[PDB]
This record gives structure tokens, C-alpha cells and sequence, in this order.
């Protein structure tokens, strides 16, 4: 499921179309996942132990990234393509 | 005779590009195709949509002739090619690449019921007497 | 008991008399097509449907590993010692235990009953 | 004569040509090659009560393919061309259908392998990240 | 890949063949889908089993059904199949011999793992449907030997029939020797046992 | 009945997104095969067999008045999930539930139509060998029609 | 066992082996030469039906253990159609000698002299195997 159908499921999903003159379009390039991480109160970041979560009502879940490239059609015969890395 | 053992060899030619694409056009066997009573052939898009992205409509001898129609083959051959061989006097055998498959099915010709009436016949569902009375009031 | 299309728009051709002529007729009806028929049989009913099963076997049953091999009932086509029988197992029979017998050896498809 | 009109001729000269099925190797091959000019010599050899046909690749191509033949009763096929300069065209009837085998047994699968590697190639998955993004 | 390796093999395309040769010919099934006929069952099967043990372009997972009365081969890839490892027999002999036993009995130190044996081709997985298909021996050391004659085309083999049990179940001692609703009760209470 | 005796028993589909069943001939005229041979090549792959054919002539008789596959495909429209303010709304939804909403598995695309009616003839050949007695029905309980 | 039989339900389906419909233009030349033997007798001096009949016939196949079993009569079963269908139909049945039982059976000649010739005699044939009690 992580390794597959997340990637899979992204990359089915239809590219996000905007249309209200200016054109975007949105599309999910890369998946990423990290190691489950928790994040303390003052919002420092930390790798969350399997006993931690136990202890501390926490839940063992990893953050979730993803590649999304957004082109911006202006009617000016001008693209401009940007990417926002690890979303 | 040398039929007995006859053995031939021919070459194989492969041109890059040809100004006309090659497809196939495909009959069932009980249709009882006779290409000899084809006199005249008209090839023309369908019109049901309203180009090359819809069916293909084959028309034979204007309306007198069966009309069939054609519909692109939804397999697509990525892993397999499709070639033919045509015998050439200098005995190279060449191969063409088939653009897109083609199966043509035979268009009946007769009156047919229309939706509207055919709504009037629904209520017969199954109380239907002497079904072959049904298409002389037609 | 035959089934016929007309030749003209492929459809069912059902039986139909002309008075005329008083002979059996097989009538298209979305068509008007009419052909001479020849079985005169509109169509026949088996309620025993005593159908010969060794026609329904299929020889490349011979290829299941889990069907039982018998070498005491040789093929009477090429006389391979070796077969394989079964029972029918087949619905509306209303009755089946008899063994059907068919060659092991390849290209002889035969199938016989005991 | 009309622009919808289908040329016959073909079909009136009882033209044959024949349907034959190649794999992608056979067919990348001869794309590679751009058609030199020749990509091969196909070799049929006839017996008192048999028939032979086998395709031999081109020993400049590659730096024997037997051809199994089918029986064409059970559809008519007929080829047509759509000329650029829209005049639609009937090639002619096709006479025979045959498909192309590779020689190769098992070493042959250590291609599909690579093939098949190859397909998946652009198959993406998920990567594992060491630290979180920030 | 099993769908490109068929459009290699000589099966043809359901798109492409008349309606009047599906009768001889066999249907395929891949994953629920008709994708075509084939006229040689019988080899295709084989080259299809040879593929799978070899791990070459089927992988272990996939079920390669045959339907022989029916004319149908199945082929499933997808997910939720269950499927057991079970020992493959040819020619009434276990494809599993000494040498393997040895080189697992180094399991360690040697590389040499589970993973070798479906490798090697000796042991394979075989699912649900597959089984209706197999003809397997309970024990090599009883069924594979001459004796009377019952069955000589025996297709797998067991490695071994106490693993029909699961975890809770196979704490059981000697469980065929007991009423079998006490062997469940058992199980239910095995849950709930301290420790 | 006189009338449903004498054919016998006929067979109906159950598309999704639609009230009533639907005539099983209907739907192979909607996915375009509409002369009895085309379908019947799809249904039973050996004419030779009279047995079968029989089976299905009651079905053909059901949708002898459809002899169309635009009236076919009305004919499913009016049936639709909602109703069809105009004919061609109502062709047009038959052909979107039979594109993708039947047999998705077969295909999702505008040239899926042969795949689906070979697959849908599969069904109905199947469903003949049940009612025929040639074929065991399916068993729930097997696991080998489980996931 | 003459209570068994007087009690259990018998239906003209249980003792039929099968049932055919022919055109049958020619009532003398029936359908073949098996017919021909013993058809003739009833038509040699018939009553009843001189006047006219339907041309389609219902031959009907009785079998024999089947019969022989519930001690069934041809003649019981004949008077046993025409008490359910009385002139409507006309029923020529063999001897029992014959190997094979058979029981033609005709429409009504009246009629002869609106749904149709062929299909009711089918709906009939239906009607006789399950609802006509014997
Ligand atoms: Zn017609
Ligand atoms: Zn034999």
C-alpha cells in the first residue's frame, strides 16, 4: 500500500484544472514518506519511538509528502511551471 | 517433380516511410462477403457523433449494396506488430505496418420499428400474438 | 430442430406455411425473407434427453492429474492399456454412476463406456 | 469518381498478400535500422506433403525465425489504404496468415526480463525519507 | 507482463479471432478478464508453470488454473488470494532432494534461504483454486512409493500435514487424538491463557 | 401461460444505476451487435449444439421489437438513475452506464464494446450450462471465489 | 400397488419419451415410412375427421417402461386427451405391439376449415405435458 498504491492513487488522480483568462493546472508528481516523527509542543521535531506513542497516547503515523508542479497559463502564449517539492 | 523439394527465398524490405498508411479491414466469415458483386465502394466517416477519432461508415453500391460500418479495435497491439507480405516482381517481400484494425459489421436494410413505436409494442410485453404480424402493420 | 439466419440482415428464421402451396416455409420476420425448408421438423422436445455423454467428454480430460488412470480397460481404438475414467456429474441426468473411459495416449482421443 | 469513393482495383486483380504477426524485437529491429534498405530474407521451403516457412534476421541487424501458418477460412481479410491525398484505396485480399516465433527457448526469457524491467522502468513508488522535510 | 508474454505466446486476441474458433479453442482468463484463445493448452500451461518456478516473468503469487473440461485457463495476479507453499512432484519423485536439505541445514552463514527453494522451482505456492487442479500426496515417504496402485500422477506434496493447524491450534498435543470440538475449545481458551 | 410456457424461460440483466431489469438481447443490441447471428456468435460458440440455442430464442423474442442499437440504447436510458428529459439524453446516459458503469473490469474506454459483449455472452453461455445441467453451479463457501 | 398407482399424480410428461411437431402436409405420407405402416390403418376408413384437419402434426413418443410401469393404456391416454380437449383435437395412436409408441396428435378440423396454426399446437404440447392430468 505505501510503496504502491499510495504512488498509484496519485498519479491516477486527474490533474487539477483552474480556469476563471488565467489557466492553472496542478498535477502530483512523487511521493515521499518519512520516519514517524513527533512534534513537541514548542514544534521541534523528533523520531517518534513505538513505545513513546504507547505511553503517550500518541499516534504512529509518518508524514507524508508529495512533488506537486503547478503551470500558470496566462493567454499570453507564456508558461510558467513551478514545483513545489515534498508538499 | 521440384514441387517435391522446391525451396524459395526471398528479401525483406522495410521502407521508412510510405505516403499512404496502411489499416485492416475485417469481415465476419458467415457475413458471405462477395467482393466480385462490388461494383462501386464508398468509405465515409459516420455521422452519428455530429473525424479521426470516430467510427467508420463502408457504403457498397450506394443504397442498393449492404452498408456496413466500421469501429476501431480497442486492443492496442504495444507489445506485437501487425505487417504485410504483397508479392512485388522483383520477388523482395516488403512490410507495412498496419495503422489501426478496423472490424465492419453488415447494416440491415428494412423498415424498423422506431423508439416511439417501439414503446407501443412494450405493452405486449409477453401477451404478443403472431410475432410475424408485427412488422406488416410496419 | 435445425437453426437458420436469413441470408439477407442475419436474422432468426422462424417456420412459416404458405396456403398456396401448402409446404413449410421458414420466414424472417424484420426481413419479409423466406426460404424453402427442407427438415420439416419445426422443432423436437426430449423430455428423457437420453443425450450420449461420450459426446459432451471432452479428450484432453486424459491431461487431468487428478482423474484415476486404469490399465485393465485398453483403448479399443489403438489398444493403449492406459485410461482414464470418470463419472458424468452432469445435472438433469437424475441418476449417474457409470464410468466413462477415455484414451491416455496422445492424438487418440477415444472415449468409450462400460 | 468522388472524394468518398473507394478504389477497387485491387480486389478485381485478385491481389494476394499475407497477414503475419512479428514481436517487438523483430519490429524495434527493423525501426532501428530506419529501412536501409533490407532488414532480412525470408526462406520457404516446400516438401512432397509439407510446407516450410522460416524468416532469417539480417547477421548486420542483429549486431532463424520459423513462421507457423494459420488457416484463413475462419475470416476474410482485406487490406486498405488511406493515400495523404485522401484517395482511399483497397490493397488487395489477404491469401495467407502466419505468425513469427522466436528460436529461442529459455534464453530467450532473459530478454522478456529486461523487457519487462524496462516497462517498469517509469513504474514510480514511494520514496523513504531519512529526515522529516522542513 | 503475463498479458505481454501471452500476446507473445500464440494465443490470439479476442478482438482479432471469429466468433466460430472460440468453440476448439480454450479461453484465457487473466485476472477475471477474457483476453483471448488459445488452440495448445496443454503446452501454454506448462511454459506458464515453467515461468512461475523459474520466477522469470510470473511471480510466485500468480495462480495458473486450468479448467480442462471447461476449455478455460485462469490466471489470477491480484491481491486476497490465499495460497500455501506446498513440495512439487515429478515423475512420482519430490524435486526437493539431500543437497537442498543440506544447504538449509547452514541456513545461516551460507545465503542459502526459503527464498531458494521457490527459486530452485522444488516449492511453490498454490492457492484456492489452483488446488482443485492438483493432485497432492499427504507424505512422500508413503504416497510417492510403489504400492497399490491408487494414484501415479501425484502433482505436489505436503510438507507437512500439521500445519493445517494455526498458532493457536497447533499447541495442542497430540490434537488427533482428541473430539474435535474439544480441540477448538481449546483454542478459545489458549487466548486466554496467562503467562 | 400459454404464451410463457410455449418459449420458456427468458433472461434478464441487472445493469447497475437501473430500476428494472433489462432484457438480455437488449443490452447486446445497445453495445451494438443487433442481427441474431452477430449475438447468438457472442452467446454460443457452437452453433452446432441445439440444445442451447433453444435456450435462448425465448430471449430473442423478448426483444424482437428492438431491432435498433439507438433504440436499444433509449431503451436502457429510460430505465437510467435519473429520468431522461429527451431521447437523446437518454441514449446518451445508456451509452455512459454500458462505457463504464457495466463490466468495468472489461474495459472503461469508447472501443470496449466487442470486449464487453464477448464478456457478457460469457456470462449468459455460463448462465445457459447452469440451466442446461452441463455446468456446476458456483459454490459460495469456496474459498477459490473469495478474497 | 393399484392404490399407489390410482393415488401418485401422472401427467402425460411422465410417461413421454419425447414430443416432435412436423408440418405434415400429406396426412398419408405422414413423416416416414415407421408412420406409414400403421397411419394408413386409421386413415383407410377414418371418421370424424374426413372433413378436414390441421396440417401441422404433434407426434408424440411414449415409453415403454415408463407405461409399463403405471399400466398405462394408449387407449385410456387418447380418451384421456379427448375428455380434456374434446373435438378440439384429433389423436391417432399405434398399436401396442409396435415397439414404439407413438400418438399423433391434430387441431380441431372445424378450425382449419387467429394466433397461430404452429405456435398454439406447441402451447398445447406444453399444456398436455404438465397441466393434463392422466
Ligand atoms: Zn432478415
Ligand atoms: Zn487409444
Amino acid at each position: 500500500f505505501i510503496q504502491m498504491s499510495v504512488q498509484r492513487i496519485v498519479e491516477d488522480a486527474p490533474p487539477i484544472d483552474l480556469q476563471a483568462p488565467p489557466r492553472y493546472l496542478l498535477k502530483f508528481e512523487q511521493i515521499y514518506l518519512s520516519k514517524p516523527t513527533h512534534w513537541e509542543r514548542d514544534g521541534a521535531p523528533s523520531p517518534m519511538m513505538p513505545n513513546e506513542a504507547r505511553l503517550r497516547n500518541l499516534t504512529y503515523s509518518a508524514p507524508l509528502y508529495v512533488d506537486i508542479t503547478k503551470t500558470v497559463i496566462k493567454e499570453g502564449e507564456e508558461q510558467l511551471q513551478t514545483q513545489h517539492q515534498k508538499t | 517433380g521440384p514441387s517435391s523439394q522446391n525451396v524459395t527465398e526471398y528479401v525483406v524490405r522495410v521502407p521508412k516511410n510510405t505516403t499512404k498508411k496502411y489499416n485492416i479491414m475485417a469481415f465476419n466469415a458467415a457475413d458471405k462477403v462477395n467482393f466480385a458483386t462490388w461494383n462501386q465502394a464508398r468509405l465515409e466517416r459516420d455521422l452519428s457523433n455530429k473525424p479521426e477519432d470516430q467510427p467508420w461508415l463502408l457504403r457498397v453500391n450506394g443504397k442498393s449494396g449492404r452498408k456496413f460500418k466500421g469501429i476501431k479495435k480497442g486492443g492496442v497491439t504495444e507489445n506485437t506488430s501487425y505487417y504485410i507480405f504483397t508479392q512485388c516482381p522483383d520477388g523482395a517481400f516488403e512490410a507495412f505496418p498496419v495503422h489501426n484494425w478496423y472490424n465492419f459489421t453488415p447494416l440491415a436494410r428494412h423498415r424498423t420499428l422506431t423508439a416511439e413505436e417501439a414503446e407501443e409494442e412494450w405493452e405486449r410485453r409477453n401477451k404478443v400474438l403472431n410475432h410475424f404480424s408485427i412488422m406488416q402493420q410496419r | 430442430v435445425g437453426i437458420r439466419f436469413c441470408q439477407e440482415c442475419n436474422n432468426m428464421l422462424y417456420p412459416k406455411e404458405d396456403k398456396e402451396n401448402r409446404i413449410l416455409l421458414y420466414a424472417c420476420r424484420n426481413c419479409d425473407y423466406q426460404q424453402e425448408a427442407d427438415n420439416s421438423c419445426i422443432y423436437v422436445n426430449k423430455i428423457t434427453h437420453e443425450v450420449d455423454e461420450l459426446t459432451q467428454i471432452i479428450a484432453d480430460v486424459s491431461q487431468d492429474p487428478t482423474l484415476p488412470r486404469t490399465e485393465d480397460h485398453p483403448c479399443q481404438k489403438c489398444g493403449h492399456k492406459e485410461a482414464v475414467f470418470f463419472q458424468s456429474h452432469s445435472a438433469r441426468a437424475e441418476d449417474a454412476m457409470r464410468l466413462y473411459y477415455v484414451c491416455t495416449a496422445p492424438h487418440c482421443g477415444h472415449r468409450w463406456t462400460e | 469518381a468522388e472524394r468518398g469513393e473507394l478504389d477497387l482495383t485491387g480486389a478485381k486483380q485478385n491481389t494476394g498478400v499475407w497477414l503475419v504477426k512479428v514481436p517487438k524485437y523483430l519490429s524495434q529491429q527493423w525501426a532501428k535500422a530506419s529501412g536501409r534498405g533490407e532488414v532480412g530474407k525470408l526462406r520457404i521451403a516446400k516438401t512432397q506433403g509439407r510446407t516450410e516457412v522460416s524468416f532469417t534476421l539480417n547477421e548486420d541487424l542483429a549486431n532463424e525465425h520459423p513462421f507457423v501458418l494459420q488457416s484463413v477460412g475462419g475470416q476474410t481479410l482485406t487490406v486498405f489504404t488511406e493515400s495523404s491525398s485522401d484517395k482511399l484505396s483497397l490493397e488487395g485480399i489477404v491469401v495467407q496468415r502466419a505468425e513469427c516465433r522466436p528460436a529461442a527457448s529459455e534464453n530467450y526469457m532473459r530478454l522478456k526480463r529486461l523487457q519487462i524491467e524496462e516497462s517498469s522502468k517509469p513504474v514510480r513508488l514511494s520514496q523513504q525519507l531519512d529526515k522529516v522535510v522542513t | 507482463p503475463i498479458l505481454e508474454f501471452l500476446e507473445e505466446w500464440s494465443m490470439e486476441n479476442l478482438e482479432e479471432i471469429s466468433p466460430a474458433a472460440i468453440a476448439d479453442a480454450t479461453k484465457i482468463f487473466v485476472n477475471g478478464c477474457w483476453v483471448g484463445i488459445h488452440k495448445d493448452p496443454e503446452q501454454l500451461m506448462n511454459t506458464l508453470r515453467k515461468l512461475r518456478r523459474q520466477m522469470d516473468i510470473i511471480v510466485s503469487e500468480v495462480s495458473m488454473i486450468r479448467d480442462i473440461r471447461e476449455r478455460e485457463i485462469r490466471i489470477y495476479t491480484d491481491a486476497g488470494r490465499i495460497c500455501r507453499p506446498l513440495l512439487i512432484v515429478e515423475k512420482q519423485k519430490l524435486l526437493l532432494k539431500k543437497r537442498h536439505i543440506d544447504q538449509l541445514k547452514e541456513r545461516e552463514y551460507n545465503n542459502y534461504s526459503w527464498q531458494d527453494l521457490v527459486a530452485s522451482g522444488v516449492v511453490e505456492y498454490i492457492d484456492t483454486l489452483e488446488e482443485e487442479t492438483v493432485m497432492l500426496a499427504m507424505t512422500p515417504d508413503d504416497l510417492q512409493e510403489k504400492e497399490v496402485a491408487y494414484c501415479s500422477t501425484y502433482t505436489h506434496c505436503e510438507i507437512h500435514p500439521s500445519m493445517i493447524l494455526g498458532v493457536c491450534a497447533s499447541i495442542i498435543p497430540f490434537p488427533d487424538h482428541n473430539q474435535s470440538p474439544r480441540n477448538t475449545y481449546q483454542s478459545a481458551m489458549g487466548k486466554q491463557a496467562m503467562g | 401461460g400459454a404464451k410463457k410456457s410455449a418459449i420458456g424461460q427468458r433472461i434478464v440483466a441487472t445493469l447497475p444505476y437501473i430500476k428494472q431489469e433489462v432484457p438480455i438481447i437488449i443490452v447486446f443490441r445497445a453495445l451494438g451487435f443487433v442481427s441474431d447471428r452477430d449475438i447468438l456468435e457472442h452467446i454460443i460458440y457452437d452453433f452446432e449444439d441445439p440444445e442451447m440455442m433453444e435456450m435462448v430464442k425465448p430471449s430473442l423474442d423478448e426483444a424482437f421489437v428492438i431491432q435498433e442499437q439507438n433504440v436499444a440504447l433509449n431503451f436502457i436510458g429510460s430505465r437510467g438513475a435519473k429520468p431522461g428529459v429527451t431521447k437523446e439524453k437518454r441514449i446518451k446516459y445508456a451509452k455512459e452506464v454500458l462505457q463504464k458503469e457495466m463490466l468495468p473490469h472489461v474495459g472503461v474506454s469508447d472501443f470496449c464494446e466487442t470486449k464487453k459483449a464477448y464478456f457478457l455472452g460469457y456470462m449468459v453461455h455460463r448462465l445457459l450450462l447452469a440451466a442446461l445441467g452441463r455446468r456446476e453451479l458456483d459454490d459460495r463457501d469456496h474459498y477459490g471465489n473469495k478474497r | 400397488k393399484d392404490i399407489l398407482c390410482r393415488l401418485e399424480h401422472t401427467t402425460l410428461r411422465k410417461v413421454t419419451a419425447n414430443t416432435a411437431i412436423y408440418y405434415d402436409p400429406n396426412p398419408q405420407s405422414t413423416v416416414v415410412a415407421e408412420d406409414q405402416e400403421w397411419v394408413n390403418v386409421y386413415y383407410e376408413m377414418p371418421d370424424f375427421d374426413v372433413a378436414r384437419i390441421s396440417p401441422w402434426l404433434l407426434r408424440v413418443e411414449l415409453d415403454r417402461k415408463h407405461m409399463t410401469d403405471r399400466k398405462l393404456t394408449m387407449e385410456q391416454i387418447a380418451e384421456k386427451i379427448n375428455a380434456g380437449f374434446g373435438d378440439d383435437l384429433n389423436c391417432i395412436f399405434n398399436d401396442d405391439n409396435a415397439e414404439k409408441l407413438v400418438l399423433r396428435i391434430r387441431i380441431m378440423n372445424s378450425d382449419e376449415n387467429k394466433m397461430d396454426d404452429d405456435v398454439f399446437l406447441r402451447c398445447i404440447e406444453s399444456n398436455m405435458l404438465t397441466d393434463m392430468t392422466l
